[PDB]
C-alpha cells in the first residue's frame, strides 16, 4: 500500500 | 513541449499529476495517488530538455517524488524518466525507478524498475 | 541526511555535482561533466525523504539532468534514483535511467540504463 | 503454467517466438523480428519457475537471445524477464534489457532497457 | 571469448556460478548463493554473441536462473545481462532483473533491478 | 535496423 | 532471504 | 560524447 500504487 | 506539457496527466493505474513546464525547463508540480484526498499529494520536480528537435522527436523529460507529505512518510523516491509526444494523442511514455531505504544488507534489493504511460484524457 | 547531502560528491567517471538539501525535501544543484568549463555545468533538481528512519538504513533520494545548457543540447534527461549513507564513508548509490527524444519508430531503443556511486573524496 | 506457456507469442512490435516449456523449468525456442525470412530467427533459451503458486500470482520467468545468426552478428544480446498469466487473455509481460559489446570507455550506455508485452494473439 | 568465459566467477556478494560456453553460443551451468550446500545450486542457462568483435569490445550475453531447485521454491527468476571483457582481469559486468510471481494487483512492484560485476578471482 | 527491432 | 542474496 | 559522459 506503497503511496505510488492503488489506492492509498 | 512547454505548453504542451503543462496540464493533468493520467496514469493507466488511477495516478494523476498536475505540472507546470516553465520557459527554462524547470517541471513543478503534484503526484496524487488515489481516493482524491490531500493525503496523497506529494511534490513533484523534475527537468525537461526547452530546445527539444524540430523530425517529429519527443522531448526528453525526468521528474521525482520523495514519497513523504503529511499524513504519510515511506522512505522512498520515485524517478520517471521518458520523452513528451503531442499532437491529437499527447502522451509521455516513462520508465520508472523507485529505491526505498534499506539497511546495507538489503541494498541490493531496494530498488523496483517499471514504466507508466500518462495521457491527458 | 540533510546536511549530509549537502556539499560536493564525485562519481567513479569523474562527474561532480553539488547540491543543497533543503529543510523540506528538496535538492537543488548543478552537475558538472568534465574539464572544468561552464560549458559542461547542468541544472539538477530532486528530491529526498526529510525524515529517513533512524535501524541504520539510507536516505532514498532522487534528481534529474536535462542535457541542455547555453553550450549544449543533447536532447535527453537523465534522472539517477538511490539512497544516501552517511558515516565515514558516506556516499550515495545510484541506479540511472537516461532517456533521448526520439522520433515513434525508435522509441522503444530511446533509454539507457546505469548506475553510479558518488563520494565526498 | 509449463502447457500454458509453450506455443506462439507475438508481441505489440510485431516479434513472434515459439517456445517450449519442458517438465523441469527450461524453455527452448526461436525469437523472429520480421519480414518472415529464416534470417530473423535466433535460438533462445530460459527458465521458468515449474511449480508456481496456487492466490492466482503469474509465472516467473526470463528468457536470453543473443542476437547472432548465419545472416546477421549485431554483437548484443537481450534478457527479458517477466511473468505468464494465463486464462482467457494469457499474456506474459516482461521488462528487457539489451546490452551491446562496447569498448570500455564506451561500457556506461551499453545496456538499454524496455518492456514488452506477449500475447498468443 | 568463449573458452575465457567457460570458469568459476565470484561477484562482490558472495555468489558463485561455473559456466560452459559451447561454440554455437550457448551457456549452461550452475548458479550458487551462498553456505556451500548443494541447497543454493540452481541451474543457469543463457547465451552469448560466438564472433564478438577483434577493437578491444566486451563480448554480449546473457542468462537465466530460476529460483526453484529441490530444497527451495522462490517462485522467481533472474536474467543477467552484460558484457565478458578478457584479460589480466578478466570480469563479466552485468545489470540483472529479478521478477517474482505476483497477483495482478501486485505486478507494477514485481520486478527488481540492479547490478553485479563477476570476477575469475 | 537492431535485429530487436522493425523490420530486419 | 530470497535465494539470490547473502546467505541462503 | 554526451555530456554525462567524459570528456565533454
Amino acid at each position: 500500500c506503497h503511496p505510488q500504487g492503488p489506492p492509498c | 513541449a512547454e505548453a504542451g506539457i503543462t496540464g493533468t496527466w493520467y496514469n493507466q493505474l488511477g495516478s494523476t499529476f498536475i505540472v507546470t513546464a516553465g520557459a527554462d525547463g524547470a517541471l513543478t508540480g503534484t503526484y496524487e495517488s488515489a481516493v482524491g484526498n490531500a493525503e496523497s499529494r506529494y511534490v513533484l520536480t523534475g527537468r525537461y530538455d526547452s530546445a527539444p528537435a524540430t523530425d517529429g522527436s519527443g522531448t526528453a523529460l525526468g521528474w521525482t517524488v520523495a514519497w513523504k507529505n503529511n499524513y504519510r512518510n515511506a522512505h522512498s523516491a520515485t524517478t520517471w524518466s521518458g520523452q513528451y509526444v503531442g499532437g491529437a494523442e499527447a502522451r509521455i511514455n516513462t520508465q520508472w525507478l523507485l529505491t526505498s531505504g534499506t539497511t546495507e544488507a538489503n541494498a541490493w534489493k531496494s530498488t523496483l524498475v517499471g514504466h507508466d504511460t500518462f495521457t491527458k484524457v
